[PDB]
Formats: C-alpha cells, structure tokens, sequence
C-alpha cells in the first residue's frame, strides 16, 4: 500500500559506484523502459580568468556542433534516428549534459556520450559561426529585465572574486578568443573529480557498471566578498521596474540550509493572474495584492558553496514602488520577534508538499543526483528531510533569522524606472526596527 | 491567543528603563551612596 | 549587451577588514560595525548630562 | 581567538534596542556623579586660597 509514512520506506537508493581515475558511478532503477543519462561538471565560471569567461558557454555551444571522433551534423541524426531527445545546460559553477531516452539504447549513449565530454572536434568553421550567433544573442539577451537584473546583484557584493561576473562574459572575448584557451581550459577542468557521471530510469546498477564500460574519465575556489552596495540604472521608457533585494547566506552544506527552506516558506509570492484573491493567508500576497502594490512577485534562494543568497523579487507601477519595500521588510522582522509555530505548519507542510512533489518522471532524480553529488555527495537524505524538516520549531526559526537579518547589511539591485526607489540609507536604517 | 514572545521580555525591558529616568530624572529618592553621594 | 560595468576600488574610501576579496564579511561584521554604532550610544550621553 | 568586546558588546546590547539604549540611560549616571565631581577640583585645584572655601578655614568654626 501508500501511507506517507510508509511511502518514505520503499525507495530504489542511490548507488555508488568509483573508477579508477576519478570518475563517480550511481542509479537508480524505476523499473522503467525509460532512463535519463546525464553528465554533470564542477566546472565554475568563478574558476575560469577573466579573459576565460565566456568560453565554457561559446564551449557548451560547441560540443553537439560534432566531435573529434564523429563530426557535424552526423552526431544528431543518430540521436534522432533513435529518436532521443538531447539537450544540455549551463551555470556560473555548473555545467549539464543529458539525455532523455529508453533503457535499450543505453550502450551507445554513454559511449556516444563519452566520446564528447572530452574528444572533441575543434575547427574554426564553427568558431566565428558561434561568435557572430553569440554576438546576435548577447544582443538579443537585452531583452528580458529579469535576466537583465540578477548580473548586477552578483557585482554588487561579489565584486572582487569571479563569482560575480557574467556566465557569457563580455561582448569582447567573444571575439578575442582562440581555441588554444578552449583546449587549455578543456584540459584543466575535464579531468576528474571533477567529472561526475550518474542515470536512472529502468537500470539497474550492475547491467549499468559492466557497460559504463571502460572509456575514461580524468587525470581551486576562494571566499568571495559579500559587499553591501546598490546598484541603480535609471531608465524611464519602459512600464515596469524589475527588483528585487537580497543579503548573503551560508553554504550548501549546513544545518542552516534546512531552516532556509521553510523561511520562505512563510511569505509566499503573489502574481497578478493566480487565483488568489483577498483572501490569501500570507500576509503581503494578500495586501500587496490588495492595492495591486505589485503586479508580480516572488522569492529566491540560492546557497553556494560557501556563499548563499536570500531575498525577493518582485514586479509593481512605479508611483507605488516604495510601498512594496516598506510592507516587504516587516514580513522579515514580525518574523524575527513574534513569530508563531502554527503559522509554519502549512509551510512546515508546504516544503513537505515540495519536495515530493519533485520527484515525477524520470529525468528530475537525475538531475537531483548530480547535484547532489557535487553539493552533499551521494547524499539523498529521503526520509531524514523530514527528519530534517521535523527539526523545526518555532524557537528554531525565530533562532535563525536572528543571524541573517536584523540590522544587517543589504545590497540593492534595481533598474528603470527606479526613480522612486527609497534612498539606501533608509533601508539600512529601515531593516532593524526600532521596535517600531 | 496568546503568544506573548520575547515582546514580552522586551516590554518587560521598557519600562524598566525610564523607571531609572525619573530616578535620574529630579522626583526619585536617595539611594545607598552607591558611588560618589556627597552629603 | 554591455555587462561590463563596475568601479575599480573604493580601497581608499574602503577600509582595512574588507580589504581583502578572500575574506568573508561575516568575520569583520560584528565587531567591525558595532565599532559604527558605537558613535551613535555615547554621543547621547553628554545629551543627557 | 576571541570576540573583541565590541563583537561580544554588539550581539550583547547595540543589536537588541532596548538592550542598546538600556547602558546608554545607565552609563549617565555614575558619569555625571564622577564627572561632576573629578572636574571640579580642575577648577578648585586653579583656585585655591581666594576662596572662604580654602579662606574661612582661617575663621570658621571661630
């Protein structure tokens, strides 16, 4: 049967599963004619040099565009030809490659798959292709103020370590760059541990470690500077403001990284078309709403490896901009004094409600994996989140956000139209309360 | 309901304060010396 | 398009704790800004007096 | 390596309000009483003798 208590128990684990050179094996079985292979890779934007930046993502573009082995366009059609979906990923610390794709065709994924992660056809048909179709899209990227918005968060305080800086790097090195730097950075970071290999779906473990198959794998980071600043472009063309606020936080691993979970929990988000209404508990998407002091707006949270990131963002008409900050702050600080157990349950339930329901189809486990590995190793912790969940208590929380919060000091992202946007030194002296 | 949270020891340390003020203010009383109380 | 903003230093207006991009703030932030608030609590005293 | 007292300081009174404003109503009192008095003698210790203060020790009690 399925009773939620019982549901924790009847799991397929993780499997782990070394090489020899460095390179990590794990499954999962879902039973399934189905299974997501994928890659994942360490390598961060934060390692590469200021003239590397940019390359891994020129690089990511370049993989599928034919290999040393198997060259252009002869790659996909045997893809296709299975009728496998392919698709891969980018991000300041961490790169994917994946497929979707039935349990028969597995062998040659992974030696399809192996061949690319490193061999790779290197040729400058496609390298001014790329540039000029990265040069259109660099252009092109301008586009959505959201994505617009976040870069200068991370230069906000990140200022001074590479962590900060953009993932397609600048318009310039999109020229300037040899593929001697791509080998080059090809050959620092590819090599394990670095490199983590991982899959699931119907396979088993073992009829996976036979085929994974003898091919190959392989042969620094620093405290970035949490810096609070603003930064404000003032445009006043278009309708809206996208903004957004935050103050850094801990790491991946940390029993902290629990409690955060459950903080937003608590505000919720509002948006113009859900079906909310007045009627909404939390206490800003129903009054923010209620005013439509915001169009949209949600939270964020993002822990690095030493660093973490806590805040909202959120979308309203400028005239009313600065009624979003002065109600936004309180729904931290009510918290940080007189905060209630049964106001967490829902939210105590809600991450609860999360995070199962993350797990449908195949690809997510595979992607969790990966991340996993690189963040808490083989950790899947399922039944102990709870355990980890049950944690919580009210004294917890209001023990928590002491830490990060109360007078403390935020950075400030913001972009046209601004103009009102409260001055700095309010929000500073507006974070802490006086008790009022 | 009531939880009465830490506002409660944070009312609790209120008053306690100005209750000193009116002491330091000119309408309280004369404390043991208690560092320097000339006669 | 641009992406390329930022200002060099502010080291000169910038001050020794932070002067280092390796260190994480939350080291010098007690006490470093407490040592800010500081000014504020006995400027008030000679109000008083 | 431990807190400096204003790292200890601020987590003990500047972060909590009251807590902060709490010395800060202490903090006068014993001041003016040893301020008003360690001061005065930088007056008195300047001015002595023109004074029955110091003078009427000539004449006082007879």
């Amino acid at each position: 049967t399925a009773t939620y208590a019982q549901a924790l128990q009847s799991v397929p684990e993780t499997q782990v599963s070394q090489l020899d050179n460095g390179l990590r094996v794990a499954s999962e079985q879902s039973s399934q004619p189905t299974c997501t292979v994928g890659v994942w890779i360490d390598a961060g934007s934060r390692y590469e040099s200021e003239k590397n930046n940019g390359a891994g993502y020129f690089v990511e573009h370049l993989a599928f565009k034919g290999t040393k082995n198997r060259p252009g366009n002869a790659l996909e059609k045997e893809v296709e030809s299975m009728g496998a979906h392919l698709n891969a990923y980018s991000t300041r610390e961490h790169t994917a490659y994946y497929i979707k794709a039935l349990s028969k065709d597995l062998p040659k994924a992974v030696e399809l798959l192996a061949d690319i992660v490193q061999n790779c056809s290197l040729e400058d048909s496609q390298i001014e292709k790329e540039r000029d179709v990265i040069l259109q899209e660099l252009q092109e990227n301008d586009t959505s103020m959201r994505d617009v918005v976040f870069n200068y968060l991370h230069a906000t305080a990140f200022q001074g370590t590479p962590l900060a800086q953009s993932v397609e790097g600048p318009s310039e090195n999109v020229r300037k760059l040899s593929r001697a730097d791509l080998t080059e950075y090809l050959s620092r970071h590819y090599k394990a541990p670095r490199m983590v290999l991982a899959a699931a779906g119907g396979l088993e473990h073992r009829q996976l470690l036979d085929l994974a198959q003898k091919h190959f794998s392989g042969l620094t980071l620093s405290p970035c500077r949490f810096t609070g600043s603003q930064i404000c472009h003032r445009e006043d063309g278009l309708p809206l403001a996208h903004v957004a606020i935050a103050v850094e936080g801990p790491g991946w691993a940390h029993p902290d990284n629990v409690a955060l979970q459950v903080a937003n929990a608590i505000i919720g988000h509002y948006d113009c078309t859900y079906g909310g209404g007045a009627h909404l508990s939390s206490p800003l998407a129903s009054i923010a709403a209620t005013n439509k002091l915001c169009q949209s707006f949600q939270t964020f949270n993002i822990c690095y490896a030493d660093t973490g990131l806590l805040g909202a963002h959120f979308v309203c008409d400028h005239m009313s901009i600065d009624d979003m900050m002065f109600v936004l702050q309180g729904q931290w600080m009510r918290l940080c004094t007189s905060a209630t157990e049964s106001e967490v349950l829902r939210g105590k339930n809600l991450l609860r409600n999360a995070l199962v329901s993350h797990l449908d189809g195949t690809t997510p486990v595979c992607e969790d994996i990966g991340r996993s590995l690189l963040t808490y190793g083989r950790r899947i912790p399922l039944a102990e989140w709870e355990s980890r969940i049950a944690e919580v208590d009210a004294r917890v929380v209001r023990e928590v956000c002491s830490k990060y919060f109360y007078d403390q000091c935020p950075a400030v992202a913001g972009f046209g139209p601004i103009e009102q946007l409260p001055d700095y030194n309010r929000i500073r002296s507006g974070m802490f309360w006086l008790r009022f | 309901r009531q939880l009465a949270r830490n506002w409660v020891p944070t009312a609790s340390l209120w008053g306690a304060v100005g209750a000193v003020g009116l002491v330091w203010a000119t309408d309280w009383r004369l404390i043991l010396d208690w560092v320097p109380y000339i006669n | 398009s641009h992406t390329d903003i930022k200002v060099p230093d502010f080291s000169d207006y910038r001050r020794p704790e932070v002067l280092d991009s390796t260190k994480s703030s939350k080291e010098s932030s007690e006490a470093r800004k407490g040592f800010s608030y500081l000014v504020t609590a006995t400027t008030t005293v000679g109000v008083a007096y | 390596v431990a807190p400096t007292l204003t790292a200890r300081l601020y987590s003990l009174l500047f972060r909590r309000t009251s807590t902060f404003a709490l010395t800060i109503v202490v903090g006068a009192l014993f001041f003016e009483r040893a301020f008003d008095q360690g001061a005065d003698a930088i007056y008195e210790h300047i001015n002595e003798g023109k004074l029955w203060k110091h003078i009427k020790h000539k004449y006082e009690n007879k």
